[PDB]
RNA sequence: GGCGACUCUCUGGUCUGUAACUGACGCUGAGGAGCGAAAGCGCGCCGUAAACGAUGAGUGCUAAGUGUUAGGGGGUUUCCGCCCCUUAGUGCUGCAGCUAACGCAUUAAGCACUCCGCCUGGGGAGU
RNA sequence: AAAAAAA
């Protein structure tokens, strides 16, 4: 027994030891007989009752004494306590108290001491060190006093006022909004301090709400004078000479499919039937390498950028608005340069063919969603009139796209149809209106025509065999998966397959089943949240999601710089024909860090876009204060329970409003259950909520139950 | 939020249309509430009969 | 009389010289009794949804009829007592 | 040599008991929590239940099973868990029953 | 009182619509007869039951608002769907009135007529 | 809260 424990110790202690599972420590130690596997459980057992071996929540072992400790992320909240999140993602979140913080604010990478006592479900521990800090601007609200300022954080994670001396004002009156720099941390009872490096403008002027929420996440601001020389500069014509070495489509049945209001149209496409019966799918996408050549002032700015950002009252773009809606944007019936992806596509929507070359094109016609779905789906015989010659391509298209999803389907994607919301402003940015987001017939053919052109772009270069940028979605979290698994059962939903090991058809099967009922919403949800996020990546991992083994971003460079490096690697690899050892070694080093980037500042977009979203939708909800309406459970807490509407918009039914009862929440099947009435409310039942309070700093919606 | 039967016109449910009546059991083979299929009165009876036939019949599961 | 629909299921373990004799034993039963067969359905080996008498299929036998009960009855009773029919229903045909 | 069978995983308060049969119902193999060594509370507990299905599976794995009918009694927490260590161990589920009294 | 697996066998009633027929043939109903828990117990007697929605039956009259169950008609509506009106039942809310107040309020505890049951301080004593 | 994708 002694000798197996010393055995299984000094493994552990061997420097590239990670913390293992039970499962992990059996296979890694070779154990097949059930004896010895015993052997390994009660070594376990009495190494942990000794201290000289950890159990994580995650039920993973690892040797505090290397740590006593865990490296990892704070997370703090804003009740003043925290969670680590480890570095190693397979590990549990440690809880600790906010006295065991020592000075450690959010996102800071800290070293946590684990506490040999815990007094409650999680793993409790003391921040010992900070090894980075993480917060060095923070946007609030200035306030002013007789002597000083201080500055009311914006992020309620940061739950001391920041302390603003009085030649560190700058000229920042009360109510201003206020980027502030830190100069101190917090330290024993004395709060952070800092110096106002910006005022935005008062909180009631229109639109510093959303500015704020640009400067909390630090999204870029105006372009830099020289991007805007070289933008200035560039032609709104085709010059002569850059026809040349290009096909010539500017002839052919060619069309534009956006939104409406949309100006930077990426895409343009064209569908031939040949007499065959197969398809031919020429995706031309706007050549913005051309225009944006390497380490230009836009190149710069476009990479610090990474992405266009959409948010609700405006679009901050990723490259200025003269070459992105200019020359650039493929606009109706002038001439326009374009990396073409041209495509045989079978009665199967198998690519036979392809070819990605460089084009001239001029498009026929700018089409929007809402046109085309009238044309195809409502028979209207006004526009189809008004467009006759164009109206027998967008049947092939239609019928292409279908085959094309069919086989997306077939091959086991999973169609993750969520209902979003569209926030509608005014000119001022008051909210006028939060409708449901319809993806229509007309936005699901083109998805499908650049999803396969994606997928072809990729699969070429993966067959190359060069440096290239992928956009890959990783096998979701076993853990989490694990759960949801156990979560979808209690509602009778039976899933074939381990987490581990599951496949994608597999988790279709289930959003198949769920398909309207009351639990879809929910189970989707949660099936979400099991989901790892997609990330640009130099090596082709493939794209869980999509069920494909090659995917990249090709089809929009106007507003990812993902997509204008597969250009410029397309220009350069197949056009130049430049795939020497020095070009390959030069991408190879740059891309990680391009790729870890990108993907950063995309994370960033989301993060800013949803949080407009949440704070529109709560300015929204200001004058419905009293009023009754029908909604679905989204979520079950301990505290209380998400009911989410209609239109998407979710808010709280906090505990103390459940006054018929006393509530107790059941972890395992997502419920609140009375104790005396025995009313049992759950994920996905169907309640009548009132609009009690709503925060529109805080963005806080708040619920009372009127009936079930 | 409709019935299936007073949309299609449906009078009469059948025992044996087994695939009709899949439809409105849950996985585990429970009959479910007409407050989730969103059935009428009437048929939900009807409906339910069937079923009650079916199971009878080896046609459907009592507990799937 | 009135309309009846008979269901039956034949055990799964028989050829078709054996299931014919039993489909034309029970057609029998009911024609001597009095009855008129309207209709006769044959759906063919299913998958039981359970597995009745150590059986996880069967021969399903849809008979329509008109007839008096005496006639219905009659099958019931002999449908009961045979080994080859696992298990039936009678059932009126609702106006 | 039997390939198909069921998993009966009576999942108590105290204690989660797994057996596995044939499709007649003749005992191939089992495991418990308390065949494991688990004690009081630990019986309960999920992880004893998975360790205890993970031990019968293995144990009929030997017997050359590959498909399991299973088959759940009693109101413990046992089920979920067990359930999956009997996909964990390899072992296809056809279908999962419960059959509490 | 009560009645929840399914099918068949026999049988009771109710509601809607038509208005073809009969032409007041109706209502209540002591006694009587039958049905009718625990129990009591010897399946049978027993039969007493917050067998008390604490509220006999019948008929007519007397604001509204809203839900459900089974129907009828018209409107659009192809129909589905909606809209409206009507019938029967079951719900909530609320006038007039009633009420000691509480409450009831076309499912009256309102306004009436018919007939029946029942009460006339507590205890003693359901002896 | 938490996914693609689109924009």
């Amino acid at each position: 027994k002694e000798a197996f424990m010393e055995k299984l110790l000094s493994f552990m202690k061997e420097e590239a030891y990670k913390p293992l599972t039970v499962q992990e420590l059996e296979e890694m130690l070779n154990i097949t007989e059930a004896e010895e596997f015993k052997e390994l459980v009660k070594a376990l057992v009495a190494l942990e009752e000794k201290g000289l071996i950890v159990r994580t929540r995650s039920d993973r072992y690892g040797i505090p004494e290397k740590m006593n400790l865990i490296k990892g992320k704070i997370s703090a909240h804003a009740k003043g306590f925290a969670f680590l999140l480890p570095e190693d993602t397979s590990l549990s979140d440690v809880f600790i108290p906010p006295n065991e913080l020592n000075t450690a604010m959010n996102g800071d990478i800290v070293m946590v001491r684990l506490n040999s006592q815990s007094s409650g479900s999680r793993q409790e521990g003391t921040v010992i060190r900070i090894l980075e800090r993480a917060i060095q601007r923070v946007v609030g609200t200035y306030t002013e006093t007789r002597n000083f300022g201080f500055v009311i954080p914006d992020d309620k994670k940061i739950t001391s006022d920041i302390f603003i001396p009085k030649n560190g004002k700058n000229g920042a009156a009360e109510g201003h909004k206020v980027v502030v720099k830190l100069t101190s941390y917090p330290e024993g009872r004395m709060n952070a301090e800092g110096e106002v490096e910006t005022i935005l403008g008062h909180k009631n002027d229109p639109g510093i709400d959303i500015l704020s929420v640009i400067h909390k996440h630090g999204l870029p601001g105006e372009f830099p004078a020289d991007a805007m020389e070289q933008a200035s500069s560039t032609p709104d014509t085709i010059d002569e000479k850059d026809l040349k070495d290009r096909r010539d489509l500017r002839d052919q049945v060619i069309v534009t499919i956006d939104g409406a209001d949309a100006k930077d149209l990426d895409d343009a496409v064209t569908v031939t039937k040949l007499d065959d019966g197969s398809y031919k799918l020429g995706v031309h996408i706007a050549d913005v390498s051309h225009y944006v050549t390497e380490n230009s002032p836009i190149d710069k700015e476009a990479l610090e950028r990474g992405t266009s950002v959409y948010l609700v009252d405006r679009v901050i773009p990723m490259i200025p608005h003269r070459l992105s809606n200019g020359i650039c944007s493929l606009n109706p019936k002038v001439d326009r340069l374009t990396l073409s992806c041209e495509m045989t596509i079978n009665s199967q929507g198998q690519v036979t063919e392809h070819e990605i070359f460089q084009s001239v094109i001029k498009t026929t016609e700018r089409m929007t969603y809402s046109d085309v779905n009238k044309i195809l789906v409502d028979d209207d015989e006004e526009l189809k009139q008004k467009y006759e010659p164009l109206v027998p391509m967008f049947k092939d298209m239609e019928r292409l796209a279908q085959i094309l999803r069919d086989k997306r389907m077939d091959r086991g994607a999973v169609d993750f149809d969520f209902k979003e919301a569209k926030v509608l402003v005014d000119d001022e940015g008051a909210v006028k209106d939060v409708v449901i987001r319809e993806r229509s017939v007309a936005e699901k053919l083109i998805e499908e025509f650049m999803l396969v052109a994606n997928e072809t772009v990729a699969e070429h270069f993966h067959w190359m065999n060069v440096p290239f940028i992928y956009r890959i979605h990783e096998e979701p979290n076993a853990e989490k998966l694990q759960k949801f698994l156990e979560f979808v059962t209690t509602f009778g939903y039976v899933v074939k397959g381990t987490a581990g090991n599951i496949h994608p058809r597999a988790l279709q099967s289930i959003l198949d089943a769920v398909r309207d009922r009351p639990e879809e919403t929910v189970i989707s949800t949660v099936m979400l949240r099991s989901m790892k996020q997609a990330k640009y990546d130099p090596q082709s991992l493939g794209h869980f999601g999509l069920s494909t083994e090659f995917y990249t971003h090709f089809t929009s460079p106007i507003r990812r710089y993902p997509d204008l490096i597969v250009h410029r690697l397309i220009r350069t690899y197949l056009i130049n024909g430049k795939v020497d050892e020095a070009t390959q070694e030069k991408w190879a080093e740059r891309l990680p860090d391009i790729a870890e980037h990108t993907s950063s500042m995309e994370r960033r977009a989301v993060d800013a876009e949803r949080e407009t979203d949440d704070l529109k939708k709560a300015e929204y909800m200001l004058d419905k204060i009293g009023e009754e309406f029908d909604g679905m459970i989204s979520s079950v807490t301990n505290f209380g329970m998400f009911v989410e509407l209609p239109n998407t918009i979710e808010g709280l039914v906090h505990v103390s409003f459940m006054t018929d009862d006393y509530y107790r929440f059941d972890e395992q099947h997502f419920a609140m259950i009375g104790e005396r009435t025995g009313n049992v409310f759950r994920i996905g039942d169907e309640i009548t909520v009132k609009v009690v309070d709503v925060n529109k700093d805080e963005r806080n919606i708040d619920f009372e139950i009127v009936g079930m | 939020k409709v019935c299936y039967f007073t949309s299609n016109g449906i009078t009469h449910i059948d025992y044996k249309d087994v695939d009709l009546l899949k439809k409105f059991v849950s996985e585990r083979g429970k009959i479910l509430p007409r407050r989730v299929t969103g059935t009428n009165a009437k048929y939900q009876r009807k409906l339910t009969a069937a079923i009650k036939r079916a199971r009878q019949m080896a046609l459907l599961p009592y507990v799937s | 009389m009135r309309k009846y629909e008979v269901m039956y299921i034949i055990r799964p373990n028989i050829d078709e010289e054996s299931k014919k004799a039993v489909i034309e034993r029970f057609n029998n039963v009911l024609t001597s009794n009095g009855a008129e067969i309207t209709g006769t359905k044959d759906w063919g080996k299913r998958r039981l949804a359970y597995e009745i008498n150590d059986f996880r299929d069967g021969f399903y036998q849809i008979v329509n009829v008109q007839s008096d009960a005496a006639a219905v009855q009659e099958f019931d009773r002999l449908a009961k007592i045979s080994d080859d029919i696992i298990r039936h229903i009678v059932v009126k045909e609702e106006e | 040599n039997i390939e198909s069978g069921i998993a009966h995983i009576r999942s108590t308060f105290n204690n989660t008991i797994v057996t596995i049969t044939d499709t007649h119902g003749n005992a191939i193999s089992w495991s418990s929590a308390g065949a494991l060594g688990f004690r009081g509370s630990r019986k309960s507990t999920p992880f004893a239940a998975q360790m205890a299905a993970e031990t019968a599976a293995k144990g009929s794995i030997e017997h050359g099973l590959k498909t399991l009918e299973v088959t759940v009694k009693g109101p413990g927490s046992g089920r979920e868990a067990a359930i999956r260590a009997l996909q964990a161990a390899g072992l296809e589920v056809t279908a999962i029953r419960d059959v509490t009294p």
